[PDB]
RNA sequence: UAAAGAUGAGACGCGUUUUAGAGCUAGAAAUAGCAAGUUAAAAUAAGGCUAGUCCGUUAUCAACUUGAAAAAGUGGCACCGAGUCGGUGCUU
């Protein structure tokens, strides 16, 4: 007769596990409805269970392949711009040139015109072939000469130009200031030693174009570059930053002494976001040096194209290309006669094998450059007379195909230059030539700006642009039609991000001048310094933020530690020395902007007037949006009375990226309203303890707390879960978790529940990473002090999995509370103990566990321990202090005794700790929830709250499984998702009953906050209105607290609220149930059923093939002519009861099979599915019975076993294994032998039960057995493991057992896997034939598992 | 049914060039493409496609000086059949 | 300890498919020997309808009922058990 009910939930990437409790902690059970034609009619299930669903993708290859759609769309309209100037005078010298060039794929059969493209005869075609063997021979003729030409040349000329017309990096023209070698190489030491001004490299007689610029190999130019620097390195920085200009592969690790390898090539198409993940580790003001080398790097590549001189034509491209022509015809000549004179065998393996590397695998077979030459090469050593060829060959100037990989490095003004002369030598005889000649060049260089975006009509959800007019745009009327100030104001409207924290609030670019305040005093607030004279290590005061901010932060670009202790601390306030503390060698931030637009201005006046604010923010944000010449141009129009013409045309030439995260509101927009200050007051001059941003975002003392919470309220749900900042993973984790508790709502009676527990686990413990750091930190830590430690015992990042052992070399070898050295040979007889003891807050951590030799070293204090240790080992623990070991926590918390124990600050500090969820996608989670269930208003236009909601840490759930013994192995089946649900539920609803006055902590809502410090007591046996001695919240599930010095402090068996008395927990009653609770055999798990989509095959285009099944990659053609789709990929099956045609005597012989629908098929088969099936051979098709089948969809046959469908003709399990609860506890027990993280008593006690517990592994075995038996229904591989069991039996059981683990992947859920017994491998054993299925029992489910339609399809077909 | 081997980019590239109305017919009831693999499209579509590109042509020729004295005629033809369809 | 996080706009260069770049001699033929090769045109998810110098691989999606579709509806409760959920009264 109980009403009251909660629900846990936990969200995950490819989870949600799910409960409902009541208030005496039971999950309870129905007797659910299940409708369809079968004869069963009701069901009890449980209220526990887990969605599954696999992952959500970006949209990130949909983008890529978008954009080269449209590219290509846009690139056949120029040849139709061109055509369309051409087609008037062309439609009179040939009718049929433009139908020729427009048929030219077809066979000689199809073609209406004749097969030769160009001419129309055979004779004219061998004639053009003979005189022009390239593109680049008509070209360079229609160039130089002054003959009157064919029109037809000068379209082929044109347009061969204009389909290939370069890239449009370099902006207006080519002049020595941006394309030649030497001034790039400047500019990339300018920007090196910006970068780096300790260290200037010098270049003052560096003739880097004859050096970078020499027909040489790139090692040899490298080599030559590097010697004729001033004491370099050649695997230094900047010879990594030259051989990436060059095109090598050089490796940054050892420039930035990262972990990993970072190999950057810039041919290599992954150098984008391989430079992203290295502007991710290595700072993000090293942007504009990775830039600065691949400007030069294309600089050094065209100037290695263009090997020709110009005053000698006006083509320097189609001349070198022709030069490049000619070096392939007399190495091809004299590679043949090399290769008939002395190697006569391998002439046909390299001259006429094409599926090899030689000459015919590299123009006939499709290899790359590379594949010939490394195949080629020993060909070329071993012959005589191959010594040119090979210092061709090591120089990549072998035999070059003219259409390479680095001919993206032309810019189109070359093109264009060759346009402009063929259009100036050809206009005396053709008029509309010279009519037409700015028209044709404005096809090649017209480019649709970044702000315009696709010039739609209103029907793309991705265009913004407003007409100015009602025209077709074109590339001569775009500045006509376009409305470019609307579009550009359309444009900074769509593409600048909201404010997390304060919405409908723009977010500051990251290059703002106050979003560099903003960090510069972010960081300058939390750095300590310790005097002579001041012993109590304060904060900066606010006045020596300014003057530190305003001496060194506009002084330098960097600032490291030395200028403040040099310039400031030993100048300014005049001290000896001062350690600083609190900042790591050098600051992070920097005002890089002023500094920017301070060497482009040079006005310091203008800078810091500060009345000047929104000039300069407008002027970052025009420079930060727009990339375009002429809108740049346009915007800042309006202050250009405040320069002069050169500072304002630099001024233009400067882009920034980037978009930050805080808006400028929440900078200097709300205040607080006790003191009336901004946030950026508060980071200026604060008082006292100066708090830093995220401490005044979640401070109860301030407004700001107040006015985020009650700002953020954001409309419909997919906006909710569309503006939130996550992968799109968690994403669909959200958005089922809604749809799950709008479910459970519907099934307790529309009742909503008292509570709803959330809490959002992870899955992020990918690597060892960390391992890597703990290695380098012992390292800096024995190299900061000088020991004998890493000599007599050398580290490495696989032996420091023991915590005994890291802890053993971070305490230096030395017993901490003993004056004793400590043998590393004996850590099984030396006890870890906690400063701070678990009964006071769980902490686990390094920062708080110390090595010691007898655990009662620590004194008698069942508090933090004694003095003794602190004034003996205070030079010890200083000495550990500035290694970077130990921190000054730590150390504080080891001398908590000297200030005189613990405080209720302290204590208020340790529930503090414990309860807050301090990350914001499970507050953003619960604020969806919260607005979700909680809606209705009182009279006074507050909230009534009717569902408490609460997120709790992970940390309190996975202490509660191990302090309990409720163990969890993840490999035996997926009930995992629902008990840890289930453990949310019981262990949130225990804590919001036992300690109502910490409910501001954690329960989402605007809460009175309490005085945390009076509710705790003073004296051990007080306990009225207090809650706890002992601040470990999670006290009152035990039965035994124990403290630290060996006692055991007995707990009540019946807690109750310490004020009005309700029952909450009994520990005679309640681990009963819990225990009950996660042993039951039945749980809800579902696989959600997923419509495929996505590409329509392997999307790679393959020859003619003469296969039946390859479908064509267009229609008409026939895939034995051309080739076509290898696999295509099925979207959602279904199963159709019709009648086909049996044979030759052509009888209605009725099936009932199971057709797959694919992604290409999906829309064809929802227009009309009756002609669909029925043009595919299926007469007499029924309308109503046509059943989707999507993937996962589950299936039921006899003996309860049970098969999800995966394909349209392949199947999966679909059934799970309740093994019971003392197997569980016993594999985990058993299986993590060693690592138990206990006291060796408890621990023994524990080896005594898989000691004394054994045969469970014969009994697990009859399990798995049995359950294999019934639904797994693999005999032979099941033979083939009780084999492989039966010649272990003499085995170890911590590897036995470990095994076993690996035996429970033959009875999961999903797809069959191999899997390895210490012995065998078995092979997967597919269900590759759907022909059960079709008598089986089809179970369509809703997301909880709870209502379901069960349809029987053996009665489908009968009639 | 006796017309050739081609597909929807190849259809409207392959009626674009035509110089009058009878070469347009004729180059018409020889290409098809199928709109799926065993349904042929219908003839709405294709002349969708033709008013498309002679609609193009016929106006880019008009940005410029150039004479359309066909590539209207076309269109017109193509814009006749059209309403010919559609008011049925 | 908390904090980018996804999403969007513009543009190159290859690659891959057909097709054009007269193959010669010996031989009734298989086959053999020799010549030559570097480039161009077109296409680049199939296709769609609103016919744009746009859209076409993301996110969304149990079943049934009403709806063109965004959507809104449809499933008694309590005790004793538990091998994937059974039994027992109670209003129907």
């Amino acid at each position: 007769m109980d009403k009251k009910y909660s629900i846990g939930l936990d969200i995950g990437t490819n989870s949600v596990g799910w409960a409902v409790i009541t208030d005496e902690y039971k999950v309870p059970s129905k007797k659910f409805k299940v409708l369809g034609n079968t004869d069963r009619h009701s069901i009890k299930k449980n209220l526990i269970g887990a969605l599954l669903f696999d992952s959500g993708e970006t949209a990130e290859a949909t983008r890529l392949k978008r954009t080269a759609r449209r590219r290509y769309t846009r690139r056949k309209n120029r040849i139709c711009y061109l055509q369309e100037i051409f087609s008037n005078e062309m439609a009179k010298v040939d009718d049929s040139f433009f139908h020729r060039l427009e048929e030219s794929f077809l066979v000689e059969e199809d073609k209406k015109h004749e097969r030769h493209p160009i001419f129309g005869n055979i004779v004219d075609e061998v004639a053009y072939h003979e005189k022009y063997p390239t593109i680049y021979h008509l070209r360079k003729k229609l160039v130089d000469s002054t003959d009157k030409a064919d029109l037809r040349l000068i379209y082929l000329a044109l347009a061969h130009m204009i389909k290939f017309r370069g890239h449009f990096l370099i902006e207006g023209d080519l002049n020595p200031d941006n394309s030649d070698v030497d001034k790039l190489f400047i500019q990339l030491v300018q920007t090196y030693n910006q970068l780096f001004e300790e260290n200037p490299i010098n270049a003052s007689g560096v003739d880097a174009k004859a050096i970078l610029s020499a027909r040489l190999s790139k090692s040899r130019r490298l080599e030559n570059l590097i010697a004729q620097l001033p004491g370099e390195k050649k695997n230094g920085l900047f010879g990594n930053l030259i051989a990436l200009s060059l095109g090598l592969t050089p490796n940054f690790k050892s420039n930035f002494d990262l972990a990993e390898d970072a190999k950057l090539q810039l041919s290599k198409d992954t150098y984008d976001d391989d430079l992203d993940n290295l502007l991710a580790q290595i700072g993000d003001q090293y942007a504009d040096l990775f830039l600065a080398a691949k400007n030069l790097s294309d600089a050094i590549l065209l100037s290695d194209i263009l090997r020709v001189n110009t005053e000698i034509t006006k083509a320097p491209l189609s001349a070198s290309m022709i030069k490049r022509y000619d070096e392939h015809h007399q190495d091809l000549t004299l590679l043949k006669a090399l290769v008939r004179q002395q190697l006569p065998e391998k002439y046909k393996e390299i001259f006429f094998d094409q599926s090899k590397n030689g000459y015919a695998g590299y123009i006939d077979g499709g290899a790359s450059q590379e594949e010939f030459y490394k195949f080629i090469k020993p060909i070329l050593e071993k012959m005589d007379g191959t010594e040119e060829l090979l210092v061709k060959l090591n120089r990549e100037d072998l035999l070059r195909k003219q259409r390479t990989f680095d001919n993206g490095s032309i810019p189109h003004q070359i093109h264009l230059g060759e346009l402009h002369a063929i259009l100036r030598r050809q206009e005396d005889f053709y008029p509309f030539l010279k009519d037409n000649r700015e028209k044709i060049e404005k096809i090649l260089t017209f480019r649709i700006p970044y702000y315009v975006g696709p010039l739609a009509r209103g029907n793309s959800r991705f265009a913004w642009m407003t007409r100015k007019s009602e025209e077709t745009i074109t590339p001569w009327n775009f500045e006509e039609v376009v409305d470019k100030g609307a579009s550009a104001q359309s444009f900074i409207e769509r593409m600048t991000n909201f404010d997390k924290n304060l919405p409908n609030e723009k977010v500051l670019p990251k290059h703002s001048l106050l979003y560099e305040y903003f960090t510069v005093y972010n960081e300058l607030t939390k750095v300590k310094y310790v005097t002579e004279g001041m012993r109590k290590p304060a904060f900066l005061s606010g006045e020596q933020k300014k003057a530190i901010v305003d001496l060194l932060f506009k002084t330098n670009r960097k600032v490291t530690v030395k200028q403040l202790k040099e310039d400031y601390f030993k100048k300014i306030e005049c001290f000896d020395s001062v350690e600083i503390s609190g900042v790591e060698d050098r600051f992070n931030a920097s005002l890089g902007t002023y500094h920017d637009l301070l060497k482009i201005i040079k006005d310091k006046d203008f800078l810091d007037n500060e009345e000047n604010e929104d000039i300069l923010e407008d002027i970052v944000l025009t420079l930060t949006l727009f990339e375009d010449r002429e809108m740049i141009e346009e915007r800042l129009k309006t202050y250009a009375h405040l320069f002069d013409d050169k500072v304002m045309k630099q001024l233009k030439r400067r882009r920034y990226t980037g978009w930050g995260r805080l808006s400028r509101k929440l900078i200097n927009g709300i205040r607080d309203k006790q003191s009336g200050k901004t946030i950026l007051d508060f980071l200026k001059s604060d008082g006292f303890a100066n708090r830093n941003f995220m401490q005044l975002i979640h401070d109860d003392s301030l407004t700001f707390k107040e006015d985020i919470q009650k700002a953020q309220v954001s409309d419909s749900l997919h906006e909710h879960i569309a503006n939130l900042a996550g992968s799109p993973a968690i994403k669909k984790g959200i958005l089922q978790t809604v749809k799950v508790v709008d479910e459970l709502v519907k099934v307790m009676g529309r009742h909503k529940p008292e509570n709803i527990v959330i809490e959002m686990a992870r899955e992020n413990q990918t690597t060892q990473k960390n391992s890597r750091e703990r290695m380098k930190r012992i390292e800096e830590g024995i190299k900061e002090l000088g020991s004998q430690i890493l000599k007599e015992h050398p580290v490495e990042n696989t032996q420091l999995q023991n915590e005994k052992l890291y802890l053993y070399y971070l305490q230096n070898g030395r017993d901490m509370y003993v004056d004793q050295e400590l043998d590393i040979n004996r850590l099984s007889d030396y006890d870890v103990d906690h400063i701070v003891p678990q009964s006071f807050l769980k902490d686990d951590s390094i920062d708080n566990k110390v090595l010691t030799r007898s655990d009662k070293n620590r004194g008698k204090s069942d508090n933090v321990p004694s003095e003794e240790v602190v004034k003996k080992m205070k030079n010890y623990w200083r000495q550990l202090l500035n290694a970077k070991l130990i921190t000054q926590r730590k150390f504080d918390n080891l001398t908590k005794a000297e200030r005189g124990g613990l405080s209720e600050l302290d204590k208020a500090g340790f529930i503090k700790r414990q309860l807050v969820e301090t990350r914001q996608i499970t507050k953003h989670v619960a604020q969806i929830l919260d607005s979700r269930m909680n809606t209705k208003y009182d009279e006074n236009d507050k909230l009534i709250r009717e569902v408490k909601v609460i997120t709790l840490k992970s940390k309190l759930v996975s202490d509660f499984r191990k302090d309990f013994q409720f163990y969890k192995v993840r490999e035996i089946n997926n009930y995992h998702h629902a008990h840890d649900a289930y453990l949310n539920a019981v262990v949130g609803t225990a804590l919001i009953k036992k300690y109502p006055k910490l409910e501001s902590e954690f329960v989402y809502g605007d809460y009175k906050v309490y005085d945390v410090r009076k509710m705790i007591a003073k004296s051990e046996q007080e306990i009225t209105a207090k809650y706890f001695f002992y601040s470990n919240i999670m006290n009152f599930f035990k039965t035994e607290i124990t403290l630290a010095n060996g006692e055991i402090r007995k707990r009540p068996l019946i807690e109750t609220n310490g004020e009005t008395g309700e029952i909450v927990w009994d520990k005679g009653r309640d681990f009963a149930t819990v225990r009950k609770v996660l042993s039951m055999p039945q749980v809800n798990i579902v696989k959600k059923t997923e419509v495929q989509t996505g590409g329509f095959s392997k999307e790679s285009i393959l020859p003619k093939r003469n296969s039946d099944k390859l479908i064509a990659r267009k229609k008409d053609w026939d895939p034995k002519k051309y080739g076509g789709f290898d696999s295509p990929t099925v979207a959602y099956s279904v199963l159709v009861v019709a009648k086909v045609e049996k044979g030759k005597s052509k009888k209605l012989k009725s099936v009932k099979e199971l057709l797959g629908i694919t992604i290409m098929e999906r829309s064809s088969f929802e227009k009309n599915p009756i002609d669909f099936l029925e043009a595919k051979g299926y007469k007499e098709v029924k309308k109503d019975l046509i059943i989707k089948l999507p993937k996962y969809s589950l299936f039921e046959l006899e003996n309860g076993r049970k098969r999800m469908l995966a394909s349209a003709g392949e199947l999966q399990k679909g059934n799970e294994l309740a093994l019971p609860s003392k197997y569980v506890n016993f594999l985990y027990l058993a299986s993590h032998y060693e690592k138990l993280k206990g006291s060796p008593e408890d621990n023994e006690q524990k080896q005594l039960f898989v000691e004394q517990h054994k045969h469970y592994l014969d009994e697990i075995i009859e399990q798995i057995s049995e359950f294999s038996k019934r639904v797994i229904l693999a005999d032979a591989n099941l033979d083939k493991v009780l084999s492989a069991y039966n010649k272990h039996r003499d085995k170890p059981i911590r590897e036995q057992a470990e095994n076993i683990i690996h035996l429970f992947t033959l009875t999961n859920l999903g797809a069959p896997a191999a899997f390895k017994y210490f012995d065998t491998t078995i092979d997967r054993k597919r269900y590759t034939s759907t022909k059960e299925v079709l008598d089986a029992t089809l179970i369509h489910q809703s997301i909880t598992g709870l209502y379901e339609t069960r349809i029987d399809l053996s009665q489908l077909g009968g009639d | 049914d006796g017309k050739l081997v081609v597909s929807k980019a190849h259809f409207g590239n392959m009626i674009r060039n035509c110089q009058s109305v009878e070469d347009f017919k004729k180059s018409f009831e020889r290409l098809t493409y199928y709109s799926s693999e065993n349904r042929e499209s219908t003839v709405r579509q294709r002349l969708k496609i033709a008013e498309k590109e002679y609609n193009f042509k016929a106006g880019v020729k008009e940005d410029l000086e150039i004479k359309n004295t066909t590539d209207k005629e076309i269109l017109d033809y193509v814009r006749n059949e059209l309403s010919k369809i559609d008011s049925k």
